[PDB]
């Protein structure tokens, strides 16, 4: 347990697996939803992944 | 988006000066705006970020016939607020006319900040009602902002003035301000000089220096009303998201205040809630009922039991709310800040839409109606007569505010389902 | 390959004098052209390699009615530039006629150097528009060079003159220069006296001695525009390889300038790019849009972030363009030189094709159109009338520049696929 919690920070991840994935971050999740509105409102059968990976970076 | 606060008038400039100072110590900022060495908060909305961590508030300070704007300048915090944007009567008409000639340079100062920010979500005015220069100039600037930013929303920390009733034209000035406020303001938060003066007499022996001490009381409410935005979480992140619940129909938009530790200088959530609903904690002075209530708590609240707490308040039937449709009590929770003494860790404020505030509006309308018949103070000052020869904006204001007085009591009824 | 700079006219001779001096200190060269004890660069393109390391610039200095050509001679750098090639009105017609009688000896001086070089790549003119002697002589020499070197290209560091509008014939002189410049110059880099004067007022308090100080500003841009060529690396090694991207239509060949640290006296690439797109960093004074943008950075720049950096600016969109081209902003990188100060360890420049520059061309065309109707300054000097009795080259110039004004706005439109 010690090594797991300083060489791989097993705990700091659990704190950031809820903060970011489960929407607990709160602010990051509202500025992504604002910048992702024009792209998403378009049918995504025509969506490319290079523009999603690019816009999450702006949000973070 | 970042919030730009248009603090205006001597009284309004006094409560903006303090509100920014209150967030100076509360946040990691010194009197020169430098990041504090001793220092987890969302400072982006309220504080602009300079290259060398000079977090400068986006304050717009408007001075008219300035005296206390000069005292604001001779302060240790003069460097903290340096957007370098300050630009040079006791009548509502006298203030409105002065604002119209300088409207474009004050409006360019609004533009500069709007361009500088990544984005702009709302204009929060430290407005003074019947504020001599503060009213009239504030009503006019309220009208210009909505037209230029039709999508954007305007809030008003109106310090509605009640001093037991010196201004002999005070009712006339206030009457005009509300008409503009009732239709050209998205939200308004009401405060009362007498209600706070009564609180000052209650918590402390301070009576004669009521204005200086009460500034701290208005500030604690003001810092507190924004703490859920200034610090982050899963709900109520942005201003509008919060504004919607407090104002349920565009006409019905004035908000009452309350702080559980009025004597601010452990306590369970069940306790801090009950204390707030009591009226000694309230800072505002036929059946009557709230339209919707909200509460925010910042302290060592045990977050797990803020549900068990609500169930108890619901069964004691301590609150009545509205018969037309559904409304409910809403629990919200925040982090008190570190660094500053967290003594009385658990401190709670409430913002609520209450039909009682209609009574305060009717009292100035009562003074005005009595004053209108006498015509004791028509001013007839050439500015007043030349600006308003018909004197019919006062009557236009009287019907609008009467519609508002009527609309409130209609909310109390069972049929706001039909027209109000 | 090696480039020969035809610096001409008093104003043009002033900025060539400084540009060569700027590359004297920047490169390993002393005021006598000898290498120095203290001082990996492709010195060859810009400097002839003599036998005893006297690296003499291939400068062609043309003096007409000389005054500032005598001051250039009494300098410590007189020995540095010794190709021994200097040969002896304020009207465009007055300059063009004087050039025609001496055309063959000035043209033999061009030949001599051309014989000296292995392969001649381009003729870079330190041209002055409406430069009295500098314009007219410069237009004529512009016409001769293309005919003699049809394969070779000509660039122009045009210092387009804007001083808030003394020359009363300034618009007429400028009008004629552009017609020659639009059909007889493969590339042109535009600069503005007012734009730089505004920058001088911004960065410094200098106002009255605008010409002496602004010389340094024009120089920093000029040295910088060539730094990718002068130093080694696989970065746009040749001039022509770089020229193609910036100019995408035969007609639109005018290039705007900018410098991220106008106050050059760490910074990440993400920062130096955003700063540049802002309009204070720009040095030039219906929808409008760039046609294609390019940037070069010389300092301590990390390589991995550039892709992250390329993508960040795209999301911000600080640069708005919708051209008939599919052109993209392009990232380029170079080495800052040793010996000279490394202040602003990272420092950048941008060269871009922008339709806004059309507006500057139309303003002189506006002054001229107003002036043409009045015929206030037809000169009617016998030189002016005898050289131009019809006065129809001005009208030929007016239609050619109007075609250019039209072509630019056509570029803004969605169909420059069709004829301008
Ligand atoms: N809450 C609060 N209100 C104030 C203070 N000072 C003045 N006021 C209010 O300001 C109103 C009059 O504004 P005034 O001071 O005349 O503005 P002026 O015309 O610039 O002097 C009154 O209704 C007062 O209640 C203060 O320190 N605190
Ligand atoms: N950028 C810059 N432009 C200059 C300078 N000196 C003169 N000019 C420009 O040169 C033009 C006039 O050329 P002029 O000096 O009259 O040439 P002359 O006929 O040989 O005297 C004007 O448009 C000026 O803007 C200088 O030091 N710097």
């Amino acid at each position: 347990l010690d090594v797991l919690n300083k060489k791989y920070s097993l705990l700091d991840h659990m704190q950031a697996m809820r903060r970011y994935l489960l929407l607990g971050q709160g602010d990051f999740i509202r500025h992504l939803m604002d910048l992702l509105k024009p792209e998403l409102v378009r049918p995504a059968t025509t969506l490319y992944q290079h523009n999603l990976t690019g816009i999450l970076e702006t949000a973070v | 988006r970042e919030i730009i606060t248009l603090q205006l008038g001597q009284c309004g400039n006094q409560i903006g000066f303090e509100f920014w100072k209150q967030l100076c110590a509360e946040h990691g900022i010194s009197p020169e705006g430098i990041v504090e060495e001793f220092a987890t908060d969302r400072k982006d909305v309220f504080f602009y970020q300079a290259d060398d961590e000079h977090y400068i508030p986006r304050a717009v300070l408007l001075d008219l016939e300035p005296r206390v704007i000069h005292s604001i300048l001779n302060s240790p915090y003069a460097k903290l607020y340096n957007p370098e944007n300050i630009y040079l009567g006791n009548n509502w008409a006298s203030g409105f006319s002065q604002g119209e000639k300088i409207h474009e340079d004050i409006f360019d100062i609004i533009d500069r900040e709007a361009d500088g920010s990544d984005s702009l979500e709302g204009f929060v005015l430290c407005h003074s009602i019947a504020g001599g220069t503060g009213s009239g100039l504030g009503s006019y600037l309220l009208e210009r902002l909505n037209d230029r930013y039709p999508k954007k929303l305007v809030q008003t920390y109106s310090v509605f003035p009640n001093q037991d009733e010196d201004v002999v034209v005070q009712p006339y000035n206030s009457l005009l301000t509300l008409k503009r406020l009732t239709q050209n303001a998205d939200c308004v938060v009401v405060l009362d000089n007498t209600a706070l003066n009564r609180i000052a007499t209650d918590r402390l022996h301070i009576q004669n220096p009521s204005f200086s001490q009460i500034n701290q009381l208005v500030s604690t409410i003001m810092s507190a009303s924004t703490t859920t935005l200034r610090y982050p979480g899963y709900m109520n992140n942005d201003l509008i998201g919060l504004i919607a619940s407090l104002i349920p129909t565009p006409r019905l938009h004035f908000l009452m205040t309350g702080y559980t530790p009025l004597t601010t200088d452990k306590t369970t959530v069940l306790d801090v809630m009950r204390r707030l609903l009591q009226p000694k904690n309230v800072m505002v002075s036929t059946n009557h009922c709230y339209i919707a209530i909200l509460n925010i708590i910042q302290g060592e609240v045990d977050p797990t039991q803020v549900h068990k707490s609500l169930q108890r308040i619901r069964e004691r039937k301590l609150a009545n709310f509205i018969p037309w449709g559904p409304a409910s009590i809403q629990v919200a929770l925040s982090r008190k800040s570190p660094y500053l003494p967290s003594a009385h860790r658990v401190s709670g404020l409430m913002m609520a839409n209450h039909t009682s505030i209609s009574s305060l509006f009717e009292r100035t309308c009562r003074q005005y109606d009595k004053l209108r018949k006498r015509e004791a103070f028509l001013e007839q000052f050439r500015k007043e007569d030349m600006f308003k020869d018909n004197f019919d904006e006062m009557d236009t204001s009287r019907e609008i505010v009467q519609q508002l007085i009527d609309e409130y009591h209609a909310a109390t009824r069972p049929d706001y389902i039909s027209w109000g």
